RNA sequence: CGACUCUUAGCGGUGGAUCACUCGGCUCGUGCGUCGAUGAAGAACGCAGCUAGCUGCGAGAAUUAAUGUGAAUUGCAGGACACAUUGAUCAUCGACACUUCGAACGCACUUGCGGCCCCGGGUUCCUCCCGGGGCUACGCCUGUCUGAGCGUCGCU
RNA sequence: UGGGUCGGGGUUUCGUACGUAGCAGAGCAGCUCCCUCGCUGCGAUCUAUUGAAAGUCAGCCCUCGACACAAGGGUUUGU
RNA sequence: CGCCGCAGGUGCAGAUCUUGGUGGUAGUAGCAAAUAUUCAAACGAGAACUUUGAAGGCCGAAGUGGAGAAGGGUUCCAUGUGAACAGCAGUUGAACAUGGGUCAGUCGGUCCUGAGAGAUGGGCGAGCGCCGUUCCGAAGGGACGGGCGAUGGCCUCCGUUGCCCUCGGCCGAUCGAAAGGGAGUCGGGUUCAGAUCCCCGAAUCCGGAGUGGCGGAGAUGGGCGCCGCGAGGCGUCCAGUGCGGUAACGCGACCGAUCCCGGAGAAGCCGGCGGGAGCCCCGGGGAGAGUUCUCUUUUCUUUGUGAAGGGCAGGGCGCCCUGGAAUGGGUUCGCCCCGAGAGAGGGGCCCGUGCCUUGGAAAGCGUCGCGGUUCCGGCGGCGUCCGGUGAGCUCUCGCUGGCCCUUGAAAAUCCGGGGGAGAGGGUGUAAAUCUCGCGCCGGGCCGUACCCAUAUCCGCAGCAGGUCUCCAAGGUGAACAGCCUCUGGCAUGUUGGAACAAUGUAGGUAAGGGAAGUCGGCAAGCCGGAUCCGUAACUUCGGGAUAAGGAUUGGCUCUAAGGGCUGGGUCGGUCGCGGCCGGCGCCUAGCAGCCGACUUAGAACUGGUGCGGACCAGGGGAAUCCGACUGUUUAAUUAAAACAAAGCAUCGCGAAGGCCCGCGGCGGGUGUUGACGCGAUGUGAUUUCUGCCCA
RNA sequence: UGAACUAUGCCUGGGCAGGGCGAAGCCAGAGGAAACUCUGGUGGAGGUCCGUAGCGGUCCUGACGUGCAAAUCGGUCGUC
């Protein structure tokens, strides 16, 4: 069998010199360094363990030169939080602004006597 | 090795500059003294400095 | 090819050949040799023939 | 008969003593008694037609100018040089020049990266690229400018 | 005449060679105008040829078969 | 040089004297670790050693192979020489001599921080200095924003520019990795020696574009009055910082500052599964070779498609919609999952290294020829095909678990979102703006040859030592074992020839006996794999245990079991010998055909009882002492009972503190700490005890 | 003046065939009046065992002992 060698002079078996096998036009068998696996965003909300959709996982220089929407997702926080959380954060924001105004007609209401 | 810095390799090409034979004209020279040189150094008899 | 001063960077060894040779050059690459010497790779520009520069410098 | 061994001598080797030589030391004495940010000492790298060392020198690089001298330098070559419309060589040395480190000075170095102001080119002024030049260390004195203080005051 | 080198014979060692043949062989896979119990392969092993095959002086024994070679070389030695 | 005086570094056999030279020893010891050479020829004065060819061997992919890091520094490559060197030789050489050779935006350095190092302020110090690294500093020199203006000029209007307002803590310089983080280059060809760097061809990243390079987007629609048969035009007014999908989210852009939030960078070890590839394997089709004494449609070799795009499989999803589940269901090798939304149906997203396609056949490779440019990326023909398998090996991607009084970097750098300060045009010839498509320019500096080791490094040397890694074929086998082989490599390790004495060194065998030898079974030998049985005392119940002990094992011929794929129709009642619905039927104890691994069990036959046939590969048992165990230790005479250890116990300390460093500073370590902590001791697992004595 | 060897702490990397034993967890079956137990699988723990590479260095008191070596070599070994 054909045998291989690195084509660096990085000659350890380190996370920056990681390979996969390629054959050419010329009928032989070398090295092509990889690139490391990207990943997704993590949520904002710090609490769902999954990662976005919608956004493409690349290494993070790669995302200068991709373009917007490869980036985000077309909501609200979109690209940056879950859309579960997003949710979430809707009801919580509507329905403590409404016990606000709960407390606030009580007050209101029990300071008539004097 | 083959990595080097640019000090290291001037100062390899000097060593390797002067370490050639005299000049066969030298010897001819009024009251020359001198016959060969005796600063030879070969690379697996005597070490480098650095 | 040329044995060019060891401070010389590609820009000015550029320039020099275009102004002392009146030729347009394409690239410059430039080594250092074991002796302690630079030598630069000036290639020409494709409208300009290496052979009768070379002729006309007086190193055929 | 020889071989071998021993002794002595002749000659020849091996070895470098002895002697003779001495552009070296050692000792004493004298006269001067002079380094450096205008960048020292020291180090590195380069520089000759043929040149590795030593010596000399700094990209003007085994030396430029000037002055004195007055026909060489030399190992080889080459070429000057009316020696008066000035001159080889050597000496002297007051002009000029003097790479990079180094107190070492933009920041940093077993690597390299800035900033500011001019000039030139691609631009065809506007600020991007290339090149060139000048600056950009710490401490400190005098003065200057810009300042700070519910420090001491004054006027309002 | 000689001694060699091959060959032959003897001795001896091991244990029955390759090939061929077999209605020998646990069986299995194909062919059925066939065959009327057969034919074509694979198959360790067995049987016969075959006490065969192979070795055997190099420090075994005898040859008188074949082949060539052998009246050559050097250094010395005297009462 | 003699004589008269003067002055000494003034007399050698020794000092294991100092330096130099030379003997005997002695043509002696020696040139013996890793199996091995032989024939012919060439060159040449000369050949055991050089070169070529032919054999026979070895390394045997954990290499004697192909490449690197450190280190070396020219040893690299040609040509020549035969002085010295290569412990024999040499026509050879890592020797000598003369020339030549290392080409980068995309391979590294460079950049970032790490453990750390280290200025300044401050403190100390006789002093050179050293302490300290946020501490006892007035430590931000920056900014689109706004204003005052110089209008410096293509003074239209936008760039410049000094000052003022507002905003501005990486709160600390700087250094620190050629294995950490870190954008983006691949394929073919080419040299005597360089190539991911040269040439050819395909890309790609970053940066710049001021007067704006071209498109596209923004963005160009409605209402009303009129003309006009209508179509279509004119005037006025009002919008317009994009759009789609229930959703997950999608589309080519998709205005927006200071500021805030978040993400990526950015995370251990181990296990088990799954996907992809490379390799290996099997069945054919070609091309070229090998064998052909006989047989063999045979045996061997070979039989491509880079990056970057586009499309499609495949893998994953803790993503969405419908709906509501117990007679619970789904499901994994294991798990695990569900009214906090299962099963089912339909979607969405991510990765896509696989396939197709552009690249691309024009190249490469294999063959077969034809011409030459003394040594043409020559010219040409033909081919570069079809399939199948897997607990296979190696990478890679993913899923899901386990372990931790252990929780497995940081920073550069890049991005998303929140908010809405602002900016832009009056319906146009549109404006501000654009992370969309294409176009233009640039990428400086340093390294780059070679060796990388039984000869290029260190060990005084071409030294059996030492020295960090990557790739990894066939057979046997449990296997990266040992043994044999292919690709690749080599010449047996600084000499050869002839003999085959003693004594050695290394390796075997030995009748009968069986430790009688010896301090002592030292050394050697016995045993050994796998299958089927069978296993005691004791025990901390885990072990002991491969306890002990026993049988079997080959070759050949069969048999049996262990799986995967498709298809199961009763029919023209009609026409798109086939297609739409249906009157028209009962595999439902499942069949039919095809395909493919190894493994197990059973049996017959068979050999001179031989069969784990080489290789690989535990002798066993009964006790006593010590240490609990695993671990560690005197590099170069001691590996142990010694040290450590968990466990037990004791002591100090609440920070103005305990223990400790420090010449010195209210300096520093523990301490990014706080009694379940830190510091100091002793004993040494478990079990059981730990008595008396404070003179 | 030295931590290029060694000792120790930290930082950042790399590496360790093939088998045996069979811990928790889980499935099924069986026995029992219950309480509960038994059996077969599965699973793959451990400063676990045999044993490569690696690391070490027991014995031969082997070789060598003007050595290959100013500490090396062979077999046998410890751990893996
Ligand atoms: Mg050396
Ligand atoms: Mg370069
Ligand atoms: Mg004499
Ligand atoms: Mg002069
Ligand atoms: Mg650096
Ligand atoms: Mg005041
Ligand atoms: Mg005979
Ligand atoms: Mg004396
Ligand atoms: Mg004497
Ligand atoms: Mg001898
Ligand atoms: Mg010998
Ligand atoms: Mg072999
Ligand atoms: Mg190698
Ligand atoms: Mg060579
Ligand atoms: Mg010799
Ligand atoms: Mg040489
Ligand atoms: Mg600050
Ligand atoms: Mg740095
Ligand atoms: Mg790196
Ligand atoms: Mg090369
Ligand atoms: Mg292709
Ligand atoms: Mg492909
Ligand atoms: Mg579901
Ligand atoms: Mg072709
Ligand atoms: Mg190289
Ligand atoms: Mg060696
Ligand atoms: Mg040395
Ligand atoms: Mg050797
Ligand atoms: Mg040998
Ligand atoms: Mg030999
Ligand atoms: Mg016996
Ligand atoms: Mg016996
Ligand atoms: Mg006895
Ligand atoms: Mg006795
Ligand atoms: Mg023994
Ligand atoms: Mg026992
Ligand atoms: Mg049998
Ligand atoms: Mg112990
Ligand atoms: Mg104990
Ligand atoms: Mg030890
Ligand atoms: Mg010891
Ligand atoms: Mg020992
Ligand atoms: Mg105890
Ligand atoms: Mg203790
Ligand atoms: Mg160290
Ligand atoms: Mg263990
Ligand atoms: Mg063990
Ligand atoms: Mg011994
Ligand atoms: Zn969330």
């Amino acid at each position: 069998v054909q045998r291989l060698t690195y084509r660096r002079r990085l000659s350890y078996n380190t996370a920056s010199n990681k390979t996969r096998l390629s054959r050419t036009p010329g009928n032989r068998i070398v090295y092509l360094y990889t690139k490391k696996v990207g990943k997704a965003p993590k949520s904002a909300c710090g609490v769902c363990p999954g990662r976005l959709r919608g956004v493409r996982a690349v290494r993070p220089k790669v995302l200068m030169r991709l373009s917007k929407t490869k980036k985000h997702v077309s909501r609200a926080y979109g690209g940056s939080m879950c859309a579960k959380c997003v949710r979430d954060r809707i009801k919580r924001a509507f329905l403590i602004e409404e016990q606000k105004i709960v407390v606030k007609v009580l007050k209101a209401q029990a300071q008539s006597q004097k | 090795s083959s990595h080097k810095t640019f000090r290291i390799k001037r100062f390899l090409a000097k060593k390797q500059k002067q370490n050639r034979p005299i000049p066969q004209w030298i010897r001819m020279k009024t009251g020359n003294k001198i016959r060969y040189n005796s600063k030879r150094r070969h690379w697996r008899r005597t070490k480098l400095g650095l | 090819v040329f044995i060019v001063d060891v401070k010389a960077n590609k820009h000015q060894i550029k320039q020099a050949v275009k102004k002392l040779y009146d030729i347009d050059v394409a690239k410059v690459n430039t080594l250092i040799r074991p002796d302690g010497e630079k030598k630069a790779y000036v290639r020409l520009a494709p409208d300009y023939d290496a052979l009768d520069v070379a002729n006309k410098i007086g190193i055929i």
